[PDB]
């Protein structure tokens, strides 16, 4: 009742009837890639990193924002998704510097992590590379709005969770920026709670920032008490 | 010499292999810079991944 089997790879699941395609090939033990998407956060498109290629149609689909109808063949691995998943991961791997010896992201940036598995193998660009250029903003926040692949993961974080209305798009094209216009200072509850939500090392900690590498660190669970919340 | 053909004389005669390679007829130094040369589909458009 209120289902239908959707042959992921060829094989059938029951999902609600209005999910989407990524919960779909979630809910069956598989990672499409993530950037332009988040569970705790509403719903865009504009990195276009998901891309299944769906049976019976000569096109490319993303899995992000789309129903799903009757049961399709979400055929994951292709001979033509994997023309699509290096292809999109081509493009902006190269209007980026060279940067990881020295970005506090270092040993889990979803360039990094992305970049084995999927992707190519060498680069064909040979030169460009546009730098814009850094500001401060508070005294937690360490900036360089460098990397900023513009997946419009913080942005909408203002109109999110976090009700301060602060942050926007300036620019066009190739050339637009992320940080506020004014040099207005963004500080009230849950403001450094962002450098998580950034999913390159374009965001870091200000007090953490030149300390330690990721891979040396023995991580043990605990609670913390200075409120009554927990 | 004469104390030469006594090596001669004792296990045969050799005379040119000697147990150094001290004197002349060892390589010595070689000159040019080196390049390497990068061969294997290391080139674009048809050398392509999803193929290898
Ligand atoms: S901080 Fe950088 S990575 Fe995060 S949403 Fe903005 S541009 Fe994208
Ligand atoms: S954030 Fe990503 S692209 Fe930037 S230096 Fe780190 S791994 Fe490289
Ligand atoms: S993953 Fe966000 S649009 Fe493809």
């Amino acid at each position: 009742s209120n289902l239908i089997e959707v042959f992921v790879d060829g094989q059938s699941v029951m999902v609600e009837p209005g999910t989407t395609v990524l919960q779909a090939c979630e809910k069956v033990g598989m990672q499409i890639p993530r950037f332009c998407y988040h569970e705790r956060l509403s719903v865009a498109g504009n990195c276009r990193m998901c891309l299944v290629e769906i049976e019976k149609a000569p096109k490319v689909v993303a899995a992000c924002a789309m129903p799903v109808m009757k049961g399709w063949n979400i055929l994951t691995n292709s001979e033509k998704t994997k023309k699509a998943r290096e292809g999109v991961m081509e493009f902006l791997l190269a209007n980026h510097p060279l940067d990881c010896p020295i970005c506090d992201q270092g040993g889990e940036c979803d360039l990094q992590d992305q970049s084995m598995m999927f992707g190519s193998d060498r680069s064909r660009f040979l030169e460009g590379k546009r730098a814009v250029e850094d500001k401060n903003i508070g005294p937690l926040v360490k900036t360089i709005m460098t990397r900023c692949i513009q997946c419009t993961r913080c942005i909408r974080f203002a109109s999110e969770i976090a009700g301060v209305d602060d942050l926007g798009t300036t620019g066009r094209g190739n050339d637009m920026q992320v940080g506020t216009y004014i040099e207005k200072m963004f500080m009230s509850e849950l403001s450094g709670n962002i450098i998580d939500i950034c999913p390159v090392g374009a965001l870091t900690s200000k007090p953490y920032a030149f300390t330690a590498r990721p891979w040396e660190t023995r991580k043990t669970e605990s609670i913390d008490v200075m409120d009554a919340v927990g | 010499r004469f104390i030469q053909w006594l090596r001669n004389w004792a296990s045969g005669r050799d005379l040119q292999a000697k147990l150094q390679l001290r004197y002349q007829e060892i390589s010595k130094r070689t000159q040019p810079p080196p390049k390497l040369p990068v061969g294997p589909s290391h080139k674009l458009s048809n050398n392509y991944y999803c193929t290898r």
